[PDB]
């Protein structure tokens, strides 16, 4: 059965080691790629859902296989939609890609679990930024009460509650799940049908399209007559990309190993796109969808081609080596369970900067009050506008300061 | 809002579902890791007695021919950490969370290992 595409896209986020990758897995089909050469470049959870309802109210209907045989209906489904997930980390420091997310996002998915601290920075944050970036359906979900007894459930709920009030997002569904279960997905797929009115995408705009992974998609030891282009898994946020464009890849790589970053951009040509299972011409914008591309396997390996945006030829993403940054603090240091007052900025010391889709280390070069300059190491780029997260060293790993804007 | 949570928590409510472990008589056998009593524990807990030696070479670099009851595997390895490792068989590898349910049977559905219970009928997916 020949089977449609996806248009509507749906984002979950929420707190790292809690677990998303897998709850998306659950939600949807065969398992993901990311976290030699081959699948791993940047942290995101991919996978086909289909939405296929029977209708012959409550919340059991839908199915992971295209053949039904579990609750007791023999025949098929009515034709409903089509999604493709995409999955971005719930980390102070993974901010670039939970950004880029948001803009393309329709739907929105949060998690909180009943293990830790009620009072959360982190959630808050990306909630705050969701309201910046103009959106409104957003869906609470609930982690793990797997362990817990009776009232504790309820007290957290109470606390969620209270949380919520003096928010811009009201219009929002509590659902408890669970991820390793394999039940309690039907009624998930309910309620992302009814609850949210579907919108629709418009192709007058100047198209972008974000690429956060690299993929050589070959047999180990390819031959020479036969060679696939470089596929570049991306993320597209508005534009219908269609097969016979001439595509640009943006920042810039270093090619002399004295150090030069003044270099033309590096231009490609699309073969084929992948999506759900069967080949398609055409490309609807909302999902990360691999795009075939006149790229070699060589290029193509781990740390440099992390967060390198795709634009049609003569077009407006902007390079960038040297950025430029205003951030604006916040009282204290935030995410801890300790606390320590935020320092003004010293002079030439490493730490990670977050703009657009890239998470890359830097140096500082300039002290000012409201205004920063950073120098950059491998390859970053800034689309439209998009929010700005900075993480500095305190502590081993690197912890958030606040939020930033961009200027330029 | 908090009106549609009560009868999710109802449903939820609804739908749920050490003397099994042998004693291990065995010391420390230098030069290569012998077991005798590896036949019992694969017999009482239901498993091949493949998996086991699958599970050990995922754990260390041993190398070893699968001989039928008593193993022949490379290693001079102590017998507190073998016995911690049969634990964490019994536990986080095997089992269920919603209930700790005895016997559990070998299925295979795309090609990794999908573990199934006789005595509902749930999917887990284990590979850590």
């Amino acid at each position: 059965i020949i089977n449609r595409q996806a248009t509507i896209n749906i984002g979950t986020i929420g707190h790292v080691a809690h677990g998303k990758s897998t709850v998306v897995r659950a939600i949807s089909g065969v398992q993901t790629v990311r976290f030699l050469e081959r699948n791993i470049t940047i942290k995101l959870g991919y996978a086909n859902a289909k939405i296929y309802k029977c209708q012959e109210s409550f919340k059991s209907d839908k199915e992971i296989s295209p053949k039904c045989q579990r609750p007791g209906c023999p025949g098929r489904y009515k034709l409903v939609r089509h999604v493709s997930f995409v999955d971005c980390p719930g980390h102070d420091i993974l901010m670039s890609t939970m950004l880029s997310g948001a803009a393309v996002m329709d739907a929105a998915l949060l998690l909180i679990a009943g293990n830790e601290s009620c009072p959360q920075p982190q959630t808050s944050e990306h909630l705050a930024a969701i309201e910046i970036m103009k959106l409104k359906h957003v869906i609470i979900l609930q982690n793990k009460v797997d362990l817990m007894r009776e009232e504790s459930a309820l007290e957290h709920q109470k606390s969620i509650l209270k949380f919520i009030r003096g928010t811009i997002a009201d219009g929002a569904p509590i659902v408890p799940i669970s991820a390793q279960l394999k039940y309690n997905i039907d009624a998930v797929n309910e309620f992302i049908v009814k609850t949210i009115p579907v919108p629709p995408r418009d192709f007058m705009i100047s198209p972008r399209l974000i690429v956060i992974r690299s993929f050589d998609v070959n047999k180990p030891g390819a031959e020479i007559e036969d060679l696939k282009g470089g596929v570049a898994g991306g993320s597209i946020l508005n534009g219908v990309f269609k097969l016979g464009d001439e595509i640009e890849i943006r920042p810039g790589i270093v090619t002399k190993d004295k150090g030069k970053i003044q270099c033309k951009p590096i231009f490609s040509n699309i073969v084929s796109l992948f999506a759900e299972q069967n080949d398609l011409k055409f490309a609807v914008p909302g999902g990360l969808i691999g795009v075939g591309t006149k790229v070699d396997p060589t290029l193509c390996r781990a740390d440099r081609l992390v967060g390198q945006v795709v634009g049609a030829k003569g077009h407006l993403p902007n390079i960038y080596t040297d950025i430029e940054i205003n951030y604006f603090l916040l009282r204290r240091l935030l995410g801890v369970k300790k606390q320590a007052k935020v320092r003004k900025l010293e002079p030439n010391e490493v730490l990670m900067v977050n703009i657009g889709s890239t998470a890359t280390g830097a140096r500082v070069v300039a002290v000012k009050a409201d205004m920063a300059r950073l120098q950059l190491t491998s390859p970053a780029c800034t689309e439209i506008n998009e929010k700005i997260a900075l993480s500095r060293r305190i502590e081993k790993h690197w912890r958030l300061i606040g939020w930033a804007t961009i200027k330029k | 809002v908090g009106l549609p949570y009560s009868e999710l928590l109802s449903r939820f409510f609804n739908i749920l579902r050490k003397f099994r472990i042998p004693p291990p008589v065995c010391l420390r056998d230098g030069k290569k890791t012998i077991f005798s009593n590896i036949q019992d524990i694969a017999e009482k807990l239901h498993r091949s007695p493949e998996h086991l030696i699958q599970y050990l070479f995922a754990e260390l670099g041993t190398s070893g021919s699968v001989d039928g009851k008593r193993l022949v595997i490379k290693g001079k390895f102590q017998s507190k950490q073998m016995e911690n490792v049969l634990r964490r068989y019994i536990l986080e590898y095997v089992t269920c969370k919603t209930c700790k349910s005895i016997n559990t049977e070998l299925k295979r559905e795309n090609r990794l290992f999908f573990m199934v219970c006789k005595s509902c009928g749930s999917t887990r997916s284990v590979s850590s």
